[PDB]
């Protein structure tokens, strides 16, 4: 006993002494120890019961133990991992599964007040101590009278507790055993961090991949809420790692219509008495989406769901949808308040063992749906870590909402389009009755309403009730409007189609021509200038350049019915303000076209018009025609614009140039033929000369036509002063009406004169326009001269 | 001349016929008396 | 004796705290590892384990650590680690701890990235050993095939005697160690092989711990960009360059960079013709350049910066120059036009790309690392270059920084979509304004049409303005609007067939007059007479449902309210809004029925889902409203107009036959109710304190007026008949030729000769219950009923003719 | 008995709205003649 004193005997033989094999033996093991964990394909639980075995041995104790921490509902707990090991004991026997475990709240146990506390607690009687639990003693009945424990804390956070219970050979664990006891478990915590790590790797790689395909899956098309979100669910799949999920969408009509409320006012019908959402919606589950992976990956949709389907049969989705909350739930048949299927939940054996449950929310904090997930693939419950990836999840498809509510307003807004288009053209169209009052077949042919006649009788019929092309000198640059009605403008113009022989040539039918020019017509507003007539005019003042200024020898017969065409549309629906006001006024012509405005919207109502085979006055012909035919169409319509012309006036003076110098009409002819873009000027330039026509006019109709303009020009200021508080220039203000006749001087000497100087140079043909200009100039100098003398 | 560089990754995230269940999910569709449900279908009422 | 390490045992406890705490702190000096007894290689374990267990700071200390034991363990000198990188997929060395030796300073031993050497796996036996991740111990390694000598020039120091064994974890090297030049002894030894690789072990645990935190910190880093990228696209719908902005701004703390930039290419893909005339003319060379794979030229239009190195300043440069420090190098332009990502270290060393050498803001900062990444289109179609400058550790860009910013590069090129869909928004809703608009002014009626009906110039002399007061207009209106008894306005009889459409205007002028709400509410006249004509002028050609239907209809109404005496349950007000939501009930029908709506699948059935042409009517008289020329109820307060709009909503969906059929059952109620009260001021009391009872009852009112041609004389009937047969079948022809299908016995041409026997069908199954059950409430509304009888009688003796007819 | 605790959203982490508080917002939404022509072309308001 203690005869001899303490010594460090030297045994020679097998030990060089006590204490150096202790340390030597001591060392090995806790390197095989640490090599444990490079063992790749095993588990930190085999290290940890290595070392838990070591530990029992050495500190002379029985049962060394470990209780998992886990987090659930923002709360933690403890579940035992390891329980009982002793030395010389299977890993086995000694692993607790997931089934057969004990969860510990913090607030009760030892284990609950050593995890709380984060430090080491050594009690020599658990008799004294108030956080003793006798749960598992009467469970497993085993006696305990002596305790120490201390937990595995890594980065602030509690990864286990591991005690050990019952000294064999003492009543007390001394403070060297608590000594050994930490180191030991510093090496363990060091193996339970490479797991922890590891742990926390895997989970946000699950996070990050279920974002990229939320987000591939939701960004790849634009769709309605149930498309895309079982679009998001089937694509991560594989990520959410669950046994078995689904999705229930609550129906988002918050009112009720106003016959559906006359029962429940009158009392007819009892008030609804049930489930409501935080925002006041009755509870009302309009369809499930249930993914089944356990076994044959089946996916199935349940519209209008009764109240016996398997997901809602417990009370918990409609939990989360009359509360928000997000709903953690271990063991859930055995809880009494949400009666969960304690049997097989279907045909199948299949059970419900742990269930997490969150709503998805939208912008207004208002519940679209409810998310359920069903027992995780390993048996543990789930974590706090499954509900950050499934708020992630629920967060992201709360998000895309927007994106199915964008595709909700597109439809909507492409529908009331539509429906306002069609119906500005039935207003716009022509009716039987206006196009009868021209193409008089049943005051002339005895035919019923019901058109059967043949087309080249119609053709004979009408050519006989229009204008006379050498009367009412449609030919001839002094054509005036003024002595000519509308309807009379609309024969003209129809009887202008007929004299450039494209109605036969192509098979345009009478009819739909007719009905075309008086639709053209009815979408001219009734402006004081940019109104039909001078639609008419510039259709009229193109047709005679093609005639008479002999310009038809560059283009062909397609080609010209398409000038004529696009000359009649190149001002419809004119509203009588130019670009600038578009502009400053921020109207949604502006926000709708960029540059040159008037111009890109006068062009798409014209094709718009085109496009209605009632009246697509090129129908007959052949699609590469067609194409061509909208190609010149753009380009007329476009090049009205005066910026334009200002831009393209020197490319027109080379071409011109280079013409001039030719003695010979025919090597002229193919100069300007073999490239089209000299074609495309020169259109663009009669395109702008036919705009500019009024002031080539004889001194009268000029004088009229330039007080309508500004007039016009007038109307514009004084309303942009009003409604814009900016100050008009001088053109446009109306306070300068005297100042009207020099203005016109410099609108010759500044935009017109160029147009008609070359084009006179390029065609002696077209001499009287540029004289007529002159002539009116040296009129309105009548004009100036004479405010100076008034001044 | 320019180091050999990094081509761009498109197949990984490249991956409806290939979601099983999508064609119950476009649209969802959701009263007179016993002699109605057929007059009113024949006057074009409903 | 007889006690054989028993109390040994009993006490050991002591000895493991002794040794466990008087072995921490010391460090033992040792040599050649077999000089060694087994208790101070033991004690040098527990050194090792401690160092192993970090409890804070860096893996390079402990690796150093474990270095200079294994070098006073070897009996060689100058050990080295190398770390493992990758960049642009080719995996490379660098030096990390150079020289070690036993009893040297950690600080002189480090490299930083200034001062590191970097070895492609191609280059060097330590590329060798990390490309076959297998132990290799070289003699003379002069006679090899594999080893570089420029480290070697580099430094002066001569090898002759290396073992390199890779660190190797989850299949990827991390590190390489080097033990060179053996002293005293050449050849190493296998027993040196084994510590080396048993004290690697340690090394490796160290590594692994790192790597493993390392992983999980970039992980963490690119969830939470992509958490925060996806909250900050869908908060709203916005173009590129603010989507883009928001999205790169608000991820800035999760993006180790310095400074980074975007830069945004022209999406223009076609010129216009006009500018394409000087190139086809060949007055201007064709551009030569830069371009995309796509075709179009490298023009970056918009750039913005992020400076985080110093003050944090967010610089936005629109039509950025070529010599914005972004675009001095050609690398942006290398990236627009390639389509790579491009990884650079050491970015002024290189010759192809003219990157600056020295400061470039003069606040003193250089570039040192840079890595740039295209965004793409669904088309695979570049829009943007995104430039991330030297990382804010000072190392270079890495693997796992490339999939950092590949995963945001690739999260903003899908963002595209909501980019799309914006400008997409903005077009439709311009498109539909501009329609409306132009709908408008061609419905709305013009100033002559208006000067038909209020003759002010030929009664006021005025001819230019209304600059008269509202009482003269009255007066000359008054005047001039036929009267309503002449015109059998107030009868129920009343036959709409003699007058003009014109006329029709005049006379539904003269019902607003009669009921007296144009005075009360300060109704304009002209403001009246051009809402009468506008919605004169919206009722489409179509044979039955005309103009002449919504005044027939209208008409009707203000006969039950005048004649019938149904005003005395309605104030001014709500009999008011009931007669202008009479007048539009019909508004705009195409001619078609609401299952042709269904069936065809119109732009009307997917826009409303139930009610279909009644919801488009209602929509239509509210647009109506909503314009001040042709607003009744301007001089109305808030909730009264309010009151007016819920009765147009109420009035113009009751219109309809299925809500009718649906609610017979709470009128027949209602008038069962009232039938027995003693006294017509309780009914009145009784109707008029709930109003769900007037809702109804105006509803019931809206399907009478709505079939009241059948209580009209046998001759209106017939016509009016004849016109809704026409009606039906023209709707068969439509749905048998475009549809494909064939229609119900009413719609059908074929059995035209059937129209007698289905009317008498309609009159006992829909308006005979609303007709006797409104005899039974009022009974000046007897005739009705009556006259509905008599026509019933009518219909009766020719279906029976037709029985005859086939019974032959 | 009462129904188990459970947690709140975390409506907190995500709340901020969208508005113009990033730094260089305020320029970011939105993005030829002779010199005679200049103030003559817009005197007659035709550009
Ligand atoms: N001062 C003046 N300007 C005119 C005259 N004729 C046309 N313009 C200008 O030329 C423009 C032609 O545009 P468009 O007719 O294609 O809409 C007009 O809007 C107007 O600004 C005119 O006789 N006098
Ligand atoms: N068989 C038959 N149906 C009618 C008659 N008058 C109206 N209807 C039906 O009642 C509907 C009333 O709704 P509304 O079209 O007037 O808004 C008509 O569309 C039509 O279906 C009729 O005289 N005979
Ligand atoms: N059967 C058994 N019980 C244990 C073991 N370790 C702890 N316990 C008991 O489980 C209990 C859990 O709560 P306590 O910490 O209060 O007390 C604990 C011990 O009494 C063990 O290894 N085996
Ligand atoms: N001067 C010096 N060279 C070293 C050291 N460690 C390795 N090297 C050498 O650097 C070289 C890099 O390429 P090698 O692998 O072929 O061979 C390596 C060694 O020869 C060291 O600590 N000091
Ligand atoms: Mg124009
Ligand atoms: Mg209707
Ligand atoms: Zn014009
Ligand atoms: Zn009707």
């Amino acid at each position: 006993l203690g005869e001899i004193f303490k010594n460090s005997q030297v045994p020679v033989q097998s030990s060089m002494s006590f204490s150096e094999l202790t340390q030597v033996e001591e060392s090995a093991l806790c390197l095989e120890l640490l090599w444990t964990v490079q063992e790749e394909g095993g588990t930190p639980e085999q290290g940890v019961h290595r070392a838990l075995q070591r530990l029992a041995h050495l500190l002379q104790a029985d049962r060394c133990s470990m209780f998992l921490c886990r987090s659930r509902n923002g709360i933690p707990e403890v579940a035992s991992r390891l329980l009982d090991v002793t030395p010389t004991s299977k890993f086995e026997d000694n692993l607790v599964g997931p089934d057969k475990e004990v969860v510990f709240p913090l607030d009760i146990g030892i284990v609950g007040w050593a995890a709380h506390t984060k430090k080491t607690h050594n009690v020599p009687d658990v008799k004294k101590n108030s956080h003793f639990s006798d749960f598992m003693d009467k469970q497993t009945g085993y006696v305990t009278k002596n305790l120490l424990a201390t937990p595995i804390v890594v980065g602030k956070e509690v990864l286990a507790v591991i005690m050990a219970v019952n000294k064999v050979n003492a009543s007390e664990f001394s403070k060297q055993d608590e000594e050994v006891f930490s180191k030991y478990l510093n090496f363990v915590s060091i193996i339970l961090r490479l797991h922890h790590t590891s742990y926390m790797y895997n989970i946000e790689s699950r996070r990050s991949q279920i974002l990229m395909w939320s987000a591939n899956k939701v960004f790849e098309e634009l769709t309605d809420v149930e498309r895309q979100f079982h679009k998001a669910l089937y694509t991560v799949r594989s990520y959410l790692n669950c046994e078995r999920y689904s999705i229930g969408l609550l129906d988002m009509t918050k009112e009720k219509e106003f016959y559906d409320e006359w029962p429940i006012k009158l009392g007819e019908v009892e008030p609804y008495k049930g489930p409501k959402t935080p925002d006041g919606r009755e509870v009302n589950f309009y369809k499930i989406i249930d993914y089944i992976l356990h076994g044959k990956e089946e996916i199935k949709v349940i519209p209008t769901p009764p109240a016996d389907h398997w997901t809602l049969i417990s009370g918990l989705p409609t939990y989360v949808a009359e509360n928000g909350f997000i709903c953690n739930m271990m063991n859930a048949p055995a809880d009494e308040y949400f009666t969960f299927q304690k049997g097989p939940v279907d045909e199948t054996g299949w059970v419900i063992k742990n269930v997490l449950s969150l709503p998805i929310v939208n912008k207004k904090e208002d519940i679209v749906g409810v998310a359920t997930f069903y027992n995780r693939k390993d048996g543990k419950p789930f974590d706090e870590h499954d509900e950050y990836i499934t708020e992630t999840l629920t967060q992201f498809l709360g998000w895309s909402l927007l994106n199915t509510d964008t595709y909700d307003k597109m439809n909507k807004l492409e529908n009331r389009k539509d429906i306002a288009q069609e119906m500005l053209m039935n207003q716009t169209k022509a009716t039987p009755e206006e196009i009868k009052s021209i193409l008089k077949f049943q005051e002339k042919l005895n035919v019923d309403v019901i058109d059967d006649c043949e087309e080249k009788q119609l053709v004979a019929i009408l050519k006989e009730d229009l204008p006379d092309p050498r009367s009412a000198e449609l030919y001839e640059f002094r054509f005036s409007d003024f002595p000519l009605t509308e309807h009379g403008l609309i024969k003209c113009g129809i009887r202008l189609f007929f004299e450039i022989n494209v109605v036969e040539k192509f098979k345009v039918p009478v009819e739909v021509l007719t009905r075309w020019m008086y639709t053209v017509r009815k979408g001219y507003r009734a402006v004081t200038y940019h109104n039909w007539r001078h639609g008419f005019n510039v259709g009229q003042t193109m047709f005679t350049l093609l005639m008479t200024g002999r310009l038809k020898k560059y283009y062909t017969d397609l080609e010209a019915f398409a000038m004529l065409a696009a000359a009649f549309c190149h001002d419809i629906d004119h509203r009588g303000t130019n670009n600038l006001y578009q502009m400053k006024s921020t109207s949604p012509l502006a926000r709708l076209h960029g540059s040159s405005i008037l111009e890109r919207h006068h062009l798409e109502y014209s094709k718009t018009l085109l496009q209605d085979e009632s009246l697509n006055i090129f129908q007959n012909l052949n699609k590469r025609q067609f194409e061509t035919v909208i190609h010149l169409f753009e380009v007329a319509i476009i090049a009205t614009d005066l910026a334009l012309y200002f831009k393209k006036r020197t490319m027109f003076q080379k071409i011109v140039d280079a013409c001039e110098q030719m003695q010979t009409e025919e090597e002229a002819i193919k100069y300007v033929t073999v490239d089209p873009t000299k074609k495309e000027i020169i259109m663009a330039m009669m395109m702008t000369a036919c705009d500019l026509s009024a002031i080539t006019k004889p001194w009268e109709v000029q004088s009229q036509v330039a007080l309508m303009v500004a007039n016009e020009f007038w109307e514009q200021g004084d309303l942009e002063r009003t409604v814009l508080q900016q100050q008009p220039i001088p053109m446009m203000d109306r306070n300068k009406r005297d100042e009207l006749p020099k203005l016109q001087v410099g609108f010759i000497d500044f935009v017109c004169t160029f147009v008609y100087k070359e084009f006179s140079r390029f065609h002696k043909e077209i001499t009287p326009m540029l004289s007529g200009l002159q002539n009116n100039r040296v009129e309105w100098k009548s004009l100036a001269d004479e405010y100076d003398a008034k001044m | 001349g320019p180091p050999k560089f990094k081509q761009r990754q498109t197949r990984q995230f490249k991956s409806g016929d290939d979601i099983p269940g999508m064609e119950g999910l476009g649209t969802d569709i959701t009263a007179f008396n016993h002699l109605e449900l057929h007059e009113l279908a024949q006057y074009g009422i409903i």
